């Protein structure tokens, strides 16, 4: 429910390859947040008007 | 050490395993430290416990010759994670790396206890082409051959030597009756939940390495003269059949309707195939004859 | 709460059948029906018709 297919793939390409970057198997939910910072967050997160 | 550790302390050391590995860039100390509750893992004594740091511990590999040794020091511990209780076949370099810390020295028996775990570890793995190849690859020791028993078991590798087991219950049973190397039969027979499960699945070897070598004259054999050129029981003979029967790595056919039954071959129930092979091969081996016979009847006949 | 008892164990038995029946006929194509059904334990009971019907 929060607004940050095609992404998906790169979402796990960023968390699950900075976990081998960690060099460990198992995923967290921060993960996802490590996931949704380097994307198109260009202007958070609301036209304001 | 605060109490020499416990289940509290094994869990400290795990949880401090995993963590630093990168954050250490560690070559040496790391090895010989994701080993280091390799006994709070075992001490743990539990085998899916061993075996999750183990899947710990392939992430560090290419180990061999940390030191110029430190793999003499670890392997101990890498063998160790399936050593007295892991599957009897993937030993393979497992029950191989006691063998070079020996061969490095010139020891007597402690190197006789490495060549007795190098070769009296596979007959308990089951048949396979690298069993068979490898214990005679390995073939062409010198300190080996000095040994009873490894000359006894090395027989073994052909006709099965289908043998009064008692015999070699003797053969290897005075190893711990040693007054001299005596390694060897404490690391194969000073074991009791191994080394007598060691005298069963060698019991297992007999019957089913028989069952191999046995398959020549067969498709007429009954159970119970089975078991009288088995070297073991009709009902053990029975369960010998259960199990290899159920295994059915080979295809043989049985029944108790009569009980003379064997460890076949499919039984021959092709057509002329047979008479084809035998026949032409047979009628060409004929012309072969022929084309030989002019030439060497010629040649007896030179001289004159 | 089984929505039918006519189908949902009584399947999983069935093929369960045949499923013992090769483990006790697995082992070699020739085989006393008693035996081989003292695995099913009933060496006569429904083994017989069950395998009929197969």
């Amino acid at each position: 429910a929060r607004p940050d297919g095609a992404d998906i793939n790169s979402i796990c390409q960023e968390s699950g390859m900075l976990a081998v970057r960690e060099n460990r198997y198992i995923v967290l939910a921060k993960d996802f947040e490590k996931a949704y910072k380097t994307v198109i967050k260009k202007d958070e997160q609301e036209h304001e008007f | 050490k605060e109490q020499n550790g416990d289940v509290k302390e094994a869990a400290s050391i795990l949880q401090e395993l995993q963590v630093e590995t990168y954050g250490s860039m560690e070559k040496k100390e790391r090895v010989e430290f994701i080993l280091e509750q390799m006994r709070l893992c075992l001490a743990v004594k539990d085998y899916i416990r061993t075996q999750i740091i183990s899947k710990k511990i392939n992430t560090k590999f290419f180990q061999e010759e940390n030191t110029e040794k430190l793999k003499l020091k670890y392997y101990n511990l890498m063998i160790q994670l399936d050593q007295h209780e892991g599957s009897y076949l993937s030993i393979c370099k497992h029950y191989r790396a006691i063998y070079d810390t020996p061969c490095i020295q010139a020891e007597s028996e402690k190197w006789q206890q490495a060549l007795k775990s190098v070769v009296l570890y596979v007959i308990l793995a089951p048949f396979d082409n690298e069993q068979s190849d490898l214990v005679h690859r390995i073939s062409g020791d010198k300190k080996l051959e000095e040994i009873p028993k490894y000359k006894d078991l090395l027989k073994l590798f052909t006709t099965m030597e289908l043998m009064r087991w008692s015999t070699l219950v003797e053969d290897y049973g005075m190893e711990l009756r040693k007054g001299s190397l005596e390694s060897p039969a404490t690391d194969v027979f000073g074991s009791t939940e191994e080394g007598e499960k060691r005298w069963k699945d060698l019991k297992n070897r007999v019957v089913e390495h028989n069952i191999r070598i046995m398959a020549k004259y067969y498709t007429r054999i009954t159970m119970k003269r089975m078991a009288q050129l088995l070297d073991l029981s009709v009902d053990e003979s029975e369960a010998f059949l259960s199990n290899l029967v159920v295994n059915k790595t080979i295809f043989a056919k049985v029944d108790r309707l009569a009980g003379i039954i064997n460890f076949q071959r499919p039984k021959d129930p092709n057509n002329l195939l047979n008479d084809w092979s035998q026949k032409l091969n047979s009628l060409m081996s004929l012309v072969n004859k022929t084309t030989h016979l002019i030439a060497k009847e010629e040649m007896i006949h030179n001289l004159q | 709460d089984d929505p039918i008892i006519s189908t949902h164990l009584a399947k999983l038995y069935d093929n369960l059948l045949e499923q013992n029946l090769i483990r006790v006929i697995e082992p070699f194509s020739r085989v006393q029906i008693e035996h081989i059904s003292s695995l099913i334990k009933l060496s006569k009971a429904d083994v017989e018709r069950k395998l009929s019907q197969m």
